[PDB]
């Protein structure tokens, strides 16, 4: 009895704390998401559990990092980013594919 | 724990059919081998099955223990009572 | 014949059924059987088949022993698409001679596909003029760009992975073409963490919600 | 009447046993779904500042030249990994529908 | 037909773009690893690019001669 | 000539019908519902098949089955049952793979590898957890626990192996210790026992 009346007595307890504590976090996130709504709209699809943001997205940044002369790859990508050609070539490409939809 | 003692027996059977005799005895006497009861329970399973022959005397006790042994919360008896016991695991499990 | 005609509509609603029920449209089977006794029978099964916006073909021989019953073989060819991982995957499956896992992973892969160019359309139908087709609505990876002022852009790449088991899950990154001049202008530097607190923000809301956002506050 | 004392404490802390977890649970998930959001806010509302500061000074300057550092190279190059598969199956796509 | 010159610009732009290419041995390095083009999604490498190029002209001259331009109701909807 | 036409048709569609049964799973109208028939596979290994009674009207019930009961359904029942039923069939399609793929597992392991092993295997009927024990010839004891709680998959998540009686004497032994665990946590179970034995 003693161990059973002891160890049952705390817990509920607890859960009465932990009670109020949940109903104060809820009010505090109602107020706080409110304030999302400020600007972002109130609102089929389906979510993850959990795995989505769990793999390292940023690892071809270490990735560019073991390839020699980064900054001169940079430089030449840009030398060849404003070539028109290219840009011609990615616009008749989306003009092609504008249709498909 | 239940009081001090009771004859506990187990028997594991085909299809996880655990057959468990039990024998009841009070604080100041052995357990009675005349008025066994039978209880069987299925592994991760929602349904056990009891004989009620003298389990009136103490039913609470044997669903509180079985329902913690089975690590399950809410403990039910519904009101379905049958002698063939083969037609009453076809007819819980759908079996037929 | 009247009565066979009804009998074989009826028989045809009930296959449209079933296939809709599967998503899954096989076009052809051919089946041939053959005894190799020392009782072992060796059944192959030729079929073209399609999900809603891809088609494919496979055959398999599979051995039935007198009570146990295993696929013998099977090749299988798929249709030239950007997504290279689909090909290798069918070849993972191929030594793995699995049919039942193969398909649901193709169905879910195919839903997320076809979730994801809904939503590029709706999005590009949206806001048109701040959306940018890099690649198409049935691509990986879409690029939001201001027009007025092309330094800023911002990339959200999506590609859909298969599990070793068999499961099947996307993954959403995102990455920004920035200048430094921005980033000498603000010190606050907060697009150090960007990936994984965007990922976050998706996980709490969703894709089209966080995107919808987003231009929001492109505007 | 002390066995009757046992059962009913044990149904006691049988029924508040299971309900401690729900309520710590829903707890943990209120608790991190609050620092997420507010996490989230701050970002949203940074990032916003830095789109308008810089649109500012881009219309204060829009000739000068917006250089690139490694962080934005691995997307470019995704525009620079073009080899005619999309336009390829655009082409079949189209021999199909010619029929 | 305004097509027909894009088509004989990027053809004859189709050079250069090789050569602009060519010029760097980086993004050659960065080929066989395939770290980068499962990152990518398929991968980067465009040398038969003559053959895909030439092999297009045939295909759209063809196309210029031809000019090819809940789970209750869901259910029930079906049965009808 | 308008008969055979007919016959054609009828042997197409029937093929169409065996083919469909030999993916996924497989589904037979009736008057009352769909005697829904799902397929069963593991490592293009053909298994058990099952099959449950629909009934198509608005309350939407489960007058019969053949699925084993200590598999879930009544929660996902009430989950997915009502709406978006073709998740619901998918996602127990894949509890039903993953528990037949676990029981072909370990009944391989009983008729096939009982040479090596010591003991009799302990088995849940959901095979969620696994304990048995196992030598291997120099001679080594161990014994095995696997935790398969993702309960949509055939691979473990977690797995102890450890031996009692034996104090720790060779880095070597606690290597295939590792092993077998990395074997476990990774690869299917039959495979890497005749990996490792032969």
């Amino acid at each position: 009895i003693d161990k059973m009346v002891e160890t049952t007595e705390l817990m509920t307890g607890n859960i009465q704390s932990l009670k109020n504590k949940i109903q104060i976090l809820a009010s505090e996130v109602e107020e706080e998401e409110e304030r999302v709504k400020q600007m972002h709209q109130i609102n089929l699809s389906l979510p993850e559990l959990s795995q989505k943001t769990l793999k390292a997205p940023t690892l071809q940044k270490e990735i560019l990092a073991l390839i020699p002369n980064q900054n001169a790859l940079l430089k030449d990508l840009d030398i060849l980013h404003n070539s028109s050609q290219m840009k011609s070539m990615s616009t008749f490409i989306e003009e092609a594919y504008k249709k498909l939809d | 724990r239940a009081l001090k003692n009771v004859t506990v027996s187990f028997r594991e059977t085909e299809e996880n059919a655990v057959w468990i005799r039990i024998a009841w005895g009070t604080q100041y006497t052995k357990p009675n081998q005349y008025k066994p009861t039978y209880v069987v329970y299925y592994s991760q399973t929602p349904y056990a099955f009891t004989s009620s022959s003298m389990l009136r005397r103490n039913t609470p006790l044997l669903g509180q223990a079985l329902t913690i042994a089975s690590k399950h919360h809410q403990i039910v008896k519904m009101d379905l009572r049958s002698r063939y016991l083969d037609s009453l695991k076809a007819i819980v499990f759908k079996q037929y | 014949s009247k009565d066979l005609k009804n009998q074989l509509g009826h028989l045809e609603s009930e296959l449209s059924f079933l296939s809709t029920l599967t998503g899954i449209n096989i076009r052809n089977h051919s089946k041939q059987t053959e005894d190799l006794t020392s009782r072992k029978v060796l059944q192959r099964h030729r079929l073209s088949g399609n999900c809603h916006m891809v088609t494919f073909q496979l055959e398999f021989q599979i051995l039935e022993i007198q009570l146990s019953s295993a696929v013998t073989d099977l090749n299988i060819i798929m249709e030239p698409t950007e997504c290279s991982e689909l090909s290798e995957f069918v070849s993972r499956a191929e030594e793995r001679k699995d049919l039942f896992m193969f398909f649901r992973s193709l169905h879910f892969f195919v839903e997320w596909f076809e979730y994801r160019k809904r939503t590029f359309k709706h999005l590009k139908e949206k806001y048109p003029d701040a959306v940018y087709l890099s690649e198409g609505p049935s691509s990986c990876s879409m690029g939001i760009r201001s027009a007025s002022r092309p330094g800023f852009e911002l990339v959200i790449v999506w590609r859909i992975q298969i599990d070793e088991d068999g499961k099947v899950f996307p993954k959403l990154d995102l990455l920004t073409k920035v200048p430094q001049r921005a980033l000498e202008l603000d010190k606050n530097r907060a697009i150090e963490t960007a990936p994984l607190s965007f990922r976050t923000l998706v996980g709490l809301l969703g894709i089209e919600a966080a995107l919808e956002s987003l231009i929001k506050s492109l505007c | 009447k002390k066995r009757q004392r046992m059962i009913e404490v044990q149904d006691e802390l049988l029924r508040l046993e299971p309900q401690l977890k729900q309520l710590q649970t829903k707890y943990d998930e209120l608790k991190e779904r609050k620092s997420s959001l507010r996490n989230a806010a701050y970002f949203l509302s940074n990032l916003k500042q830095l789109y308008q500061d810089y649109s500012d000074v881009q219309a204060q300057e829009p000739n000068v030249k917006e250089t690139y550092d490694s962080s934005s190279l691995p997307a470019l190059l995704f525009k620079a990994r073009t080899l005619l598969g999309a336009e390829s199956h655009l082409r079949n796509i189209n021999h199909q529908l010619e029929k | 037909d305004e097509f027909m010159m894009l088509l004989s610009k990027v053809e004859k732009l189709s050079e250069e773009i090789m050569e602009i290419m060519q010029n760097l041995s980086s993004i050659q390095a960065l080929e066989g690893s395939r770290e980068l083009e499962n990152l990518i999604g398929i991968s980067c490498a465009s040398h038969f690019l003559k053959r895909e190029m030439q092999k297009t002209k045939e295909l759209m001259t063809k196309v210029n001669k031809q000019k090819l331009f809940d789970s209750y109701e869901f259910l029930k909807a079906i049965l009808n | 000539n308008e008969q055979e036409a007919l016959e054609e048709k009828l042997e197409n569609v029937k093929a169409i019908l065996q083919a469909y049964h030999f993916t996924g799973l497989s589904g037979k109208l009736t008057s009352r519902g769909v005697c829904v028939c799902i397929s069963t596979a593991f490592e293009g290994n053909l298994l058990d098949s099952y099959f449950v009674d629909l009934v198509i009207q608005k309350p939407l019930r489960i007058h019969h089955h053949s699925v084993p009961v200590f598999i879930p359904l009544e929660e996902i029942a009430a989950k997915y049952l009502q709406t978006n039923i073709q998740h619901f069939l998918f996602s127990l399609c894949e509890y039903l793979n993953a528990y037949s793929g676990r029981k072909y597992q370990a009944d391989r392991l009983q008729s096939d590898f009982a040479a090596l092993l010591t003991g009799p295997l302990q088995r849940n009927p959901l095979c969620n957890l696994l304990s048995f024990t196992y030598k291997l010839d120099q001679s080594f004891p161990f014994c095995a626990r696997l935790l398969y709680k993702d309960l949509t998959a055939t691979l473990p998540t977690d797995v102890t192996v450890t031996c009692q009686g034996v104090e720790v004497l060779s880095t070597s032994w606690e290597e295939q210790r590792a092993s077998h665990e990395t074997l476990f946590c990774t690869k299917p179970l039959h495979q890497v026992f005749a990996s490792f034995t032969r």
